[PDB]
């Protein structure tokens, strides 16, 4: 932990930082991918049966 | 210090005994005339007529003359 | 004396009114930095009348002040969790002393 | 108190079933709205009175008046659900009310007070009594699974098919009955101890535990499997309802 | 668009009463794989797309039909 | 918890039973205004008449609008 | 754990040090706010509130106004089981 | 606390730490599994599946009540 | 197997409630969580046979209230709607029991808390699986009773008693 | 040993029975 | 479908919020928190997923159910249907506001918490951490993994469990006959709600003076904070009336 | 915090400038960099 005039804030454990970063990252990758495939469809530009 | 019996409180016990002797304080005030009039006579009558009318509506719904009661 | 006790009572009311008004201020401001300025303006309001010497004016200034705090008091003030009215109050409290448990009660003999 | 509320109270409703209802079938019909009004007034009025009672025994005793007037509603509905429900509530009340009088008697034997304000926090000193007190408190609220729910709902079914209005006013016993029953339980058992009033306690002994066991078995048994009772009653109940008519 | 799937065929495919429209015929092979493919979104994309094309055209036709009706209320109104 | 307060004064009759900044009838007046918002919007929905502004015809189902399948006499 | 008397005294000293009108050279654990350090009583209330915020305590209003000295507040905080 | 140490409860009271709680816990686990035995046989004898599943299921092994309610005009 | 889904939390609640003095905080936490977890695994399998496999289940135990035409019984109905609720109730409850194993670690009365968690789940299962209005009514009152017992779990707090009575 | 006694009865002398 | 979705993200929001309360020594007030975006990485990440899934952020668990509900309420051409569409749509702006206000005030603003509170923080142990992770996965994927199963056009997953008469089927028209502007109304309001929450909580410092000098603005704050005075009126006119009846009249 | 009361409390809140207790608004999006790059690497892979 790092002390600054009396108050001490302990460093979070490594797997707590890793898991938090990773799970959000999967979520961002999930959103960008689903925006790639369904963004055009929901924005109304095209249709699922178009082709 | 000793004994399971509760340590009585004079104000709690006076509170308790006041409740048991409420009929000694009953005075026919305007408030009591209204309360007994509204809730001792009027409301029972209204409920009775609503119950009887409920039967009578069932009578006409079934094509039958009104049922006499009392 | 009587005038000292009478004026000491007036001091105690004003000090408590300042203590409550300054806690109500942080309830409305929440953030520390907003609170700093709102704290100064409130102290700058007690400082305006800090020199009044008329004893009957003090009573009216107090009574007007108390009703002000009571009118613009935050409807949901902060309370420390274990303080009365807090979310942790009366939760798993220590058992009182002087409790006796009787065994072998209600025997036929 | 156990005999007074568990047995003696049943003589009037039993007299309605044994004599008044069958012998005078025309008179029974003409007076059904009158019976419905008195019963419905009593349930609502005496339940609200129970709320404001400050004596342990006064609350339990006042509760019986509300329960017996639901019994009269069912028996004057003059159908299988009404009469069968009225009898089942009679027997269930004779068990629940007696047990509740037994719970208060346990407390009064030790502490010699009936005032609710003196008690409080008994869960931390009498957990076995508190657990048994809670079960019979639930049975007094007609909780499904207990015996008193079987009689209560079967009566409401019987009353609904005759008069919807009396069934609705009677069903207000569910709201009011739960209010005072839970208020009684929490003011006595929950909260903190008050050592200035009471500082010496003893949970139930072996005799008191045995006394409650047949009551617990009785309410659960009729609560979940009331068929053993309804099987032995239905023929007599059916002939009571059919008495006086021939179609 | 004419009815192709008969009453027995829709009854045999246990089709919800709300889905016995004019594309009932394309729903039967779509539902047959949905049960077979555990209703997974990334399966039956071909059978799903033909069916969704149907249910879109039926709506457009009923939208075109109402447009004509809307265009006839104004004819009455201006000839008041 | 710490110490229950033993009464030193006579207890009131409504002692077994005993919302700070707003009064009683004033609170009802405010709440009726909020319920008046819901009533006002309901009337606007009446005057909007979105039923008179539907952009498609009602569905027509085959086989007599599913008369037999909906429980109608074969 | 409990918080030692020394820590209560020293953390209380720093709070009384941090006041603009109080000069941080005559702040001993027994000085008096309105007599040694020369403050108004409204200044004392601010000192009490900052003492509350340091230990996260909720003093009642009646007891809070009784605190007129550094020594007083030190005893009050130390004797508190939740400090 | 202090008096609660002289109070018997079924749930154990505050801060219950029985010395042999592991052997007690396993004895409880064996008991509940034993009680789960008659429940399973009664359930399998009482389950009724009117429709054959589209695929084989775990219950097509212990349960023999599949596709038996087809003649519902005979139900009584 | 379907009966095990409903009655497993009851057995776990019964063991920690009646024999928590022999199991303590650790044993009761283990017992109620495992019984709820196994009930959650069987719910996934029941979802397999009833929703994806499209094969519904009906189970009648015994009559409950038979009086002329009134036909309330102890009967269970498992269709797609039921197994969807079954998945929601048992899976989230298994996680909350696990979560409570650590969250209520320092509470004096954990074995009773775990007992109340499992009895609520059993009543919630009785609610969603009832094949009749009365069996539904029983679980409707049971979840209210269990909610009442857990809202004022800290029975010394006056605010908790007021809320629990209000909720009822 | 557990806390308290079942039904608040003190156990008999060791080797004896209630 | 929306019930199943709500279970995964409301449990995440509550179970994650409980981890904050445990770490801050049972502190529940947001006006005494602030900071902890770095002090609690796993908890903030879990609350971020759930709160974003709640407001209906696209392609998360909350987007596949809530947005269809507002689209179906638009496709219902009745007096009640038009009533719900307005109130539902205006509500999505209010939920986004209180969702990000929770996110901003608890972890992102400069700390308003106590010194002894931040000195005793700790993140969730395994029996608390594992359910949070699992609920996060369910809050990202179940909504997508189950859309075709429960609400897919013509899906027979429900068999005979749910009945809808043909005269009431409006799902097809909702996804084909609706303007593309409707299918965006939630994100316009959601984005606006995030922006208004960021403005009031981080760039506003005198939006609180009106509540302290104006009687109407003071009363309007109390109205919404005290739940439209619903409890008070009920207690003052209904609960007290029945309680007073029991003693003064029937007894 | 110009006034006496104000600057006093500003002095008391000096600990709030902690390196990992401030600038907490740049931690608003964990894994945003990882997720964006993981999408790009997938995007180049899709091309082939
Ligand atoms: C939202 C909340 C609203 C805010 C509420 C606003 C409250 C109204 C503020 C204005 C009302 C007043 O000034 S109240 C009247 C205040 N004036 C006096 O009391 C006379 C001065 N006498 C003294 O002794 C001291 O200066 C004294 C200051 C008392 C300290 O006492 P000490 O000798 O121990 O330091």
């Amino acid at each position: 932990g790092i002390t600054y005039k009396g108050v001490t804030v302990h460093t979070p454990k490594t797997w707590h930082t890793v898991t938090g970063k990773g799970l959000c990252a999967v979520m961002w990758f999930w959103i960008l991918y689903r925006a790639k495939q369904d963004g055009p469809v929901v924005m109304g530009w095209r249709h699922p049966w178009d082709g | 210090g000793g004994g399971m019996e509760t340590n009585k409180n004079k104000f709690i016990e006076d509170w308790g005994s006041a409740r048991e002797n409420l009929e000694h304080n009953f005075r026919w005030t305007r408030r009591n005339f209204a309360l007994i009039g509204i809730f001792g006579i009027a409301l029972p009558i209204i409920v009775y007529k609503g119950i009887v009318k409920d039967f009578h509506m069932q009578d006409e719904d079934a094509g039958r003359p009104h049922r006499k009661f009392l | 004396a009587a005038y000292f006790a009478r004026r000491a009572a007036q001091k105690e009311r004003v000090r408590i009114l300042y203590r409550r008004a300054l806690k109500d201020t942080l309830n409305w401001a929440v953030h520390r930095h907003i609170f700093y300025r709102d704290a100064s303006d409130l102290r700058e309001k007690f400082n305006v009348n800090q020199d009044v010497e008329d004893v009957d004016r003090i009573d009216k200034l107090i009574a007007h002040g108390e009703a002000e705090y009571n009118k613009w008091r935050h409807p949901d003030p902060y309370i420390v969790p274990w303080a009365p009215g807090g979310s942790k109050f009366c939760r798993n409290p220590t058992p009182p002393a002087g409790i006796e448990i009787v065994y072998n009660y209600g025997l036929e003999d | 108190s156990v005999i007074l509320a568990g047995i003696l109270l049943k003589f009037g409703t039993y007299g309605f079933l044994r004599f008044s209802i069958p012998m005078f079938p025309e008179a029974t019909l003409c007076f059904t709205p009158f019976i419905y009004t008195l019963s419905a007034i009593a349930i609502i009025y005496t339940s609200l009175t129970t709320l404001r009672q400050i004596d342990l025994k006064k609350i339990i005793a006042y509760s019986s008046v509300a329960h017996m007037n639901l019994v009269t509603i069912g028996m004057f509905s003059l159908n299988i659900q009404g009469i069968g429900g009225s009898i089942l509530l009679m027997l269930s009340h004779g068990l629940v009310s007696s047990a509740l009088f037994l719970c208060v008697g346990v407390l009064y034997d030790r502490h010699k007070t009936r005032l609710v304000r003196y008690y409080g926090g008994l869960v931390s000193t009498m957990p076995n009594f508190s657990t048994i007190f809670f079960f019979f408190t639930l049975a007094n609220m007609s909780l499904p699974g207990t015996s008193s729910f079987i009689g209560e709902f079967l009566i409401l079914v019987g009353a609904f098919q005759r008069n919807s209005l009396v069934a609705t006013l009677a069903a207000l016993g569910m709201i009011l009955g739960a209010a005072y029953s839970l208020w009684l339980y929490n003011r006595v058992v929950s909260g903190n101890l008050k050592p200035d009033f009471l500082h010496k306690f003893s949970d139930l002994n072996g005799r008191e535990v045995f006394i409650f066991i047949p009551f617990l078995v009785g309410l659960v048994w009729m609560g979940v499997y009331p068929k053993v009772f309804l099987d032995c009653m239905h023929t007599s109940v059916s002939n009571l309802v059919q008495h006086g008519k021939f179609h | 668009k004419k009815m192709i799937a008969t009453q027995e065929e829709m009854s045999a495919a246990k089709i919800a009463l709300g889905s016995r429209d004019m594309c009932a015929h394309l729903l039967i092979p779509l539902n047959k794989c949905r049960q077979a493919e555990f209703y997974l979104p990334w399966k039956c994309e071909d059978e799903r797309h033909v069916y969704e094309k149907c249910e879109y055209e039926l709506v457009m036709e009923r939208m075109l039909a109402m447009k004509k009706i809307r265009e006839e209320e104004a004819l009455a109104k201006q000839n008041k | 918890v710490g110490k229950h307060i033993v009464p030193d004064k006579p207890l009131s009759v409504n002692d077994e039973l005993m919302a700070d900044t707003v009064g009683k009838y004033e609170a009802l007046a405010w709440l009726s205004g909020g319920l008046g918002f819901f009533v006002g919007l309901g009337l606007l929905a009446v005057l909007n008449d979105k039923a008179s502004k539907v952009p498609f015809t009602p569905r027509v189902y085959p086989y007599d609008n599913l008369r037999v399948e909906l429980g109608g006499e074969p | 754990d409990h918080l030692s008397r020394e820590a209560v005294v020293d953390r209380v000293l720093d709070v009384v040090k941090s006041f603009p009108k109080v000069d941080p050279s005559k702040v001993t654990p027994e000085v008096h706010f309105q007599n040694d350090l020369g403050l108004d009583s409204l200044d004392t209330v601010e000192i009490v509130m900052a003492i509350e915020e340091e230990f996260k305590l909720e003093i009642p209003d009646k007891e809070a106004d009784k605190i007129d000295s550094c020594s007083l507040a030190i005893e009050y905080v130390y004797n508190h089981p939740m400090s | 606390g202090d008096f609660r140490a002289k109070v018997w409860s079924m749930t154990g009271g505050p801060n219950c730490r029985p010395k042999h709680w592991r052997r007690n816990t396993a004895i409880a686990m064996f008991g509940v599994f034993l009680v789960c035995i008659p429940i399973a046989k009664l359930s399998a004898k009482l389950e009724q599946r009117p429709h054959m599943p589209v695929r084989p299921i775990p219950s097509q092994i212990w349960c023999k009540n599949f596709g038996t309610k087809d003649d519902y005009e005979k139900e009584h | 197997m379907y009966l095990l889904i409903v009655f497993l939390p009851l057995l776990g609640s019964s063991v920690a409630g009646f024999f928590g003095r022999f199991l303590g905080s650790e044993g009761s936490a283990i017992m109620t969580t495992t019984c709820v977890s196994f009930s959650s695994i069987l719910s996934l399998i029941a979802f397999y046979e009833v929703a994806l496999g499209a094969s519904a289940c009906y189970l009648r135990i015994a009559p409950w209230i038979s009086s002329e035409m009134f036909d309330a019984s102890w009967g269970f109905l498992f269709d797609s709607l039921t197994v969807v609720m079954l998945i929601v109730v048992t899976f989230i409850s298994s996680l909350v029991h696990l979560y409570s194993i650590s969250y209520m670690s320092e509470d004096p009365h954990s074995p009773r808390f775990m007992c109340y968690l499992s009895i609520f789940t059993f009543f919630m299962l009785m609610l969603v699986t009832g094949d009749n209005f009365l069996q539904l009514f029983l679980g409707w009152e049971g979840v209210g009773l269990a909610s009442y017992l857990l809202i004022h779990f800290w029975f010394t707090r006056l605010q908790a008693d007021k809320a629990a009575i209000k909720a009822m | 040993r557990p806390k308290g006694y079942f039904m608040n009865r003190t156990p008999p002398a060791p080797g004896q029975s209630r | 479908f929306h019930l199943m979705n709500h279970a995964f993200f409301k449990a995440l929001l509550f179970l994650s919020a409980g981890s904050v309360i445990h770490a801050m020594s049972d502190e529940q007030d947001m006006r005494k928190m602030g900071g902890l975006a770095s002090s609690f990485p796993l908890t903030y990440a879990m609350m971020l997923i759930g709160s974003l899934s709640l407001i209906g952020f696209p392609f998360l668990t909350g987007f596949y159910s809530k947005d269809v509900i507002l689209e179906l309420a638009y496709t219902k051409y009745t007096i009640s249907g038009n009533f719900a569409f307005w109130l539902g749509s205006v509500s999505v702006l209010f939920t986004s506001y209180y969702s990000f206000r929770l996110l901003f005030l608890t972890f992102l603003v400069p700390t308003n918490s106590f010194g002894r509170d931040i000195s005793r923080c700790h993140d969730a142990p395994i029996p608390m951490a594992i359910p949070l992770i699992l609920l996060a996965l369910g809050s990202l994927f179940v909504g997508y993994l189950a859309k075709d199963m429960m609400i897919g056009l013509g899906t027979n997953f429900w068999a005979n469990s749910l009945l809808v008469l043909p005269k009431n089927e409006i799902l097809a028209e909702s996804e084909f006959a609706a303007p593309t502007i409707i299918k965006l109304i939630p994100i316009l309001f959601s984005t606006l709600g995030a922006f208004v929450a960021y403005n009031v909580n981080l760039v506003a410092d005198q939006f609180q003076r009106a509540f302290q000098t104006s009687t109407f603005c003071n009363r309007l704050y109390s109205f919404f904070n005290k739940r439209w005075f619903f409890d008070q009126v009920l207690n003052d006119f209904l609960v007290r009336s029945f309680l007073r009846f029991g003693y003064e009249v029937s007894f | 915090p110009l006034g006496t009361t104000g600057e006093f409390f500003r002095r008391r809140d000096e600990w709030r400038k902690h390196p990992m207790l401030s600038n907490q608004m740049r931690h608003a999006l964990p894994g945003i960099g990882i997720g964006v790059g993981a999408f790009c690497v997938y995007l180049v892979g899709e091309q082939i």
